[PDB]
């Protein structure tokens, strides 16, 4: 999920949008 | 346990800023 896409790593606000409704 | 637990309080904080209008579901481990 979210979790290890973008805690251990690091995610843009380019990446994380993938993830709104 | 609470690692993951601080850094999703960083994570859904950004899905706010970033999805604003659309919102989103947090869903975890999954």
């Amino acid at each position: 999920g979210i979790v290890e896409q973008c805690c251990t790593s690091i995610c843009s606000l380019y990446q994380l949008e993938n993830y709104c409704n | 346990f609470v690692n993951q637990h601080l850094c999703g309080s960083h994570l859904v904080q950004a899905l706010y800023l970033v999805c604003g209008e659309r919102g989103f579901f947090y869903t975890p481990k999954t």
